[PDB]
């Protein structure tokens, strides 16, 4: 089991802050 | 009631205590329905794409996850409401403080406007951020009105770590759920026969999130 290939993607970048 | 209530009173104890919380009927029909709306408007643009993983290794994102999604900042005309809907999660996190476990959370992804079509497709068990890519709280709300899963199915079952037993939250409209992205919670999305609407955001880990970005561009050789 590779979770790696199963977790949802996010972007790298365009992170807010808070 | 008050973020700060909500926050200290509930939200804090329950994701130290299980790791999982739930806050049904977080913003009231009215203003859920108005989210409702404008996700289905999104939709109805044509403009939404399969859901994607971090790094594939499969014949086709299909086999993992069967759902179409956007991204949303909350600013863009015809979104509104959800924007409401995210500033308010931002609301809870600011007043969670440093009471989530010994994160410090400074920041989050933008919104993940998902729709798994009905047609039998879902999300096998996963892990939201397994190697540590900075994601330490995963934010969902769900807009499914009447939504019986022994009709429709599409539970949403977390597998916390080290406890015998799982729990199948319902994507019940006006539902807020928070849970730890990390390893602590496995979690899948069954089967859904119906239309099935979900909001999520990730919340950040300065530290772990400035360490994954750097991780990407190279991660040096072991
Ligand atoms: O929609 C849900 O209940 C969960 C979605 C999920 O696990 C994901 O997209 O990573
Ligand atoms: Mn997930």
């Amino acid at each position: 089991l590779d979770l790696e290939m199963l977790a949802p993607y996010i972007p790298m970048d365009d992170d807010f802050q808070l | 009631l008050p973020a700060l209530k909500l926050a200290l009173e509930y939200i804090v104890p329950a994701m130290n205590k299980h790791g999982i919380c739930v806050v049904d009927d977080f913003l009231g029909k009215e203003t859920g329905q108005q989210i409702g709306d404008e996700v289905r408007a999104l939709h109805d643009t044509g403009k939404f794409t399969d859901g994607q993983l971090v790094s594939q290794k499969s014949d086709s994102s299909k086999d993992i996850r069967g759902d179409k999604i956007t991204w949303i900042e909350g600013k863009e005309p015809g979104c509104e409401t959800i924007g409401l809907l995210m500033s308010s999660m931002d609301d809870l996190i600011r007043h969670c403080n440093g009471k989530l476990g010994s994160y410090k959370i400074n920041g989050r992804t933008k919104a993940m406007v998902a729709c798994y079509p009905g047609n039998g497709t879902g999300y096998v068990r996963h892990v939201d951020n397994p190697n540590g890519d900075g994601r330490c709280v995963t934010c969902i709300y769900y807009l499914n009105k009447d939504w019986d899963a022994k009709v429709s199915g599409g539970i949403l079952r977390i597998f916390p770590e080290g406890k015998a037993q799982f729990a199948d939250i319902e994507p019940k409209f006006d539902r807020l759920l928070f849970f730890w992205s990390d390893r602590r919670n496995p979690h899948e999305v069954q089967p859904a026969y119906a239309t099935r609407y979900a909001i999520t955001v990730w919340y950040f880990d300065a530290d772990e999130r400035a360490a994954a970005k750097v991780k990407y561009l190279t991660g040096e050789k072991g």
